[PDB]
């Protein structure tokens, strides 16, 4: 009941409920030893939507993300987007010439260059299963 | 040892044009470099389409893994 | 002059060095393909002329000197990277 | 012996010789016996009462003179005295602002991972009371989301001592980071954008970032060049090491029987 209703308030843009259920269920947070969420998850209260928008949209104007994050200011919304790309939350870029915030490029060389860098571990893990099988085989 | 002959034929063609660029023996104008003039144009390594040879490398890898 | 380093020659270099007009560089290279001293191809949206060349002739001792340096780079690439393969796969060689 | 507990503390300390007397006071206390076991014995805790107090006023005189390796030196030994295993040790009334000096210093030099793991030893003083500690953790919360300006509008409110020798460094390491964002491909603006983004309708700060940074004022137009690299690629570079990996595949198939 605390944690399911916690992420209930996180997904919506409501902070008054977020502060209410902190006050309601803080003593349960005392038993779990997790006081520190209130100081470090209020960061992601504003950063969850900008992760959600930049995954949905592809080439957005900063004048429209202000009302969509209900921040009512385009001038600091540059800085929230600047902090998220600084933290590597979204890989996107900003056009600071006429107000464009565009996302990344298309699906990349993922079909060509990547998959052997997953395949090397799976060779090495499965033959070690074959090695650990054969070495521990014959006790009689 | 297939590649140990690749430098062995290379060290022989190394020694020949050292002693004819030096200029000891007369330059065979007919075949000794005119056939090499044909040779020295075709190690084509043009990248950005031959880079896309390597999902077939992933394909040859995929059956192994 | 450029030995297949970037042999995709642009049209203005031919039109200047042959001092021919721009519209006649295509009829000039189709003649050289018709004779058979070159086996390239022609792009026209970029107007760059791709080159594959099989006609040999004399090469005037100074170009052996540059051919030596390219053969010496060719030497240490073959030699050292064979020592990499042999030292790596020594125990399954026999 | 028992050297000037409030000698030149209250009015002024322009001293350099009492700094040597404090230097000798360090040679007195830390050569008495030790402070390592600390089993019981309030009588041998009595010099531990004074050893805290002389390092508190040593940390007071350190920030009075702005010595950076010394200030972490006195504070670590003070934190080692709150690392006492048998802490009877009545509450010195300077502790909360002393840790607030440490909380603000370690915030300023970009020890942000060390910042939050420092906050574990504070049970409930962050919420109930203690504006000496509540102010830098409200400051770090302002650095969290997007709120640069609430930091600089709470600049004119320190309930503690002046804190100026830390917050001059703390804001300078903010200004160059936003300068580090604007020294990217963001090409040209005017002084009024340096007034809005950076701050400060004209002081000599526009001279400060003309000489430190670039930002030459042209025909009422600044200039910042492109910091974007060329990205040299071949993407057949791993041809050696991929040829290495397949060798130990068959080497681990054969040869180990």
């Amino acid at each position: 009941m605390p944690y399911f209703l916690l992420t209930q308030a996180v997904r919506t843009g409501n902070l008054a409920k977020f502060n209410q259920v902190l006050d309601q269920f803080g003593e349960k947070f005392q038993a779990d030893g997790t006081y520190t969420l209130i100081i470090r998850l209020r960061h992601n209260v504003i950063k969850t939507g900008v992760r959600m928008i930049s995954l949905s949209y592809s080439r957005i104007s900063l004048a429209d993300i202000a009302q969509k994050l209900q921040l009512d200011s385009p001038e600091d919304a540059e800085f929230i987007v600047a902090k998220a790309i600084r933290d590597g939350v979204i890989e996107a870029s900003i056009n600071h010439e006429k107000g464009y915030v565009q996302s990344k490029e298309m699906i990349d060389i993922y079909s060509t260059r990547e998959p052997q860098l997953a395949f090397h571990q799976r060779i090495s893990f499965c033959l070690d299963i074959h090695n650990m099988s054969v070495k521990a085989m014959r006790f009689p | 040892h297939g590649l140990k002959g690749l430098n062995s034929k290379l060290l022989d063609i190394r020694s020949y044009l050292e002693k004819v660029a030096t200029g000891k023996l007369p330059i065979n104008h007919q075949i000794i470099y005119q056939l090499q003039d044909v040779f020295n144009l075709l190690p084509d390594v043009s990248l950005q389409e031959f880079v896309k040879a390597f999902y077939l490398k992933t394909n040859d890898q995929m059956v192994v893994v | 002059t450029r030995p297949a380093n970037h042999r995709q020659l642009t049209f203005e270099e031919i039109a200047k060095s042959a001092k021919i007009t721009v519209n006649e560089v295509e009829l000039l290279v189709m003649k050289a393909l018709s004779v058979g001293l070159v086996k390239g191809s022609i792009d026209e949206v970029d107007k760059r002329v791709h080159m594959t060349w099989v006609q040999p002739r004399v090469l005037d001792l100074q170009q052996i000197k540059g051919m030596k340096d390219r053969l010496e780079f060719w030497c240490t690439d073959v030699k050292s990277m064979e020592m990499l393969v042999e030292h790596q796969a020594h125990d399954i060689l026999t | 012996m028992y050297e000037q507990l409030k000698g030149e503390w209250n009015r002024k300390s322009p001293n350099l010789s009492k700094c040597g007397e404090e230097l000798g006071r360090l040679k007195l206390v830390l050569l008495e016996l030790n402070f390592l076991p600390t089993t019981g014995t309030k009588l041998t805790k009595q010099q531990l009462i004074l050893a805290r107090d002389i390092l508190e006023i040593g940390a007071q005189w350190s920030i009075l003179r702005k010595d950076i390796p010394s200030f972490e030196r006195y504070m670590a030994q003070l934190k080692c005295y709150y690392f006492d295993y048998k802490e009877q040790l009545p509450e010195s009334a300077y502790m909360h602002q002393l840790l607030g000096l440490n909380l603000l210093f370690l915030l300023s030099q970009n020890r942000v991972a060390e910042f939050h793991t420092e906050l574990e030893r504070l049970p409930a003083k962050d919420i109930q009371t203690n504006v000496y500690i509540k102010h830098p953790v409200s400051l770090e919360q302002y650095l969290m989301e997007g709120s640069y300006n609430k930091v600089f509008l709470a600049k004119g409110n320190i309930p503690a001592e002046s804190y100026t020798f830390f917050i001059d460094i703390l804001l300078d390491t903010i200004r160059d980071e936003i300068a580090g964002c604007i020294e990217k491909a963001y090409e040209k603006i005017l002084f009024t954008e340096a007034t809005r983004i950076l701050f400060f309708n004209t002081p000599k700060k526009m001279t400060d970032y003309a000489k430190k940074r670039g930002w030459v004022l042209g025909p009422n137009n600044y200039y910042s060049f492109a910091s974007q690299q060329q990205k040299p690629e071949d993407t057949t570079i791993p041809s050696t090491e991929l040829a290495k990996q397949v060798i130990e595949y068959a080497r681990q198939l054969e040869m180990i029987v």
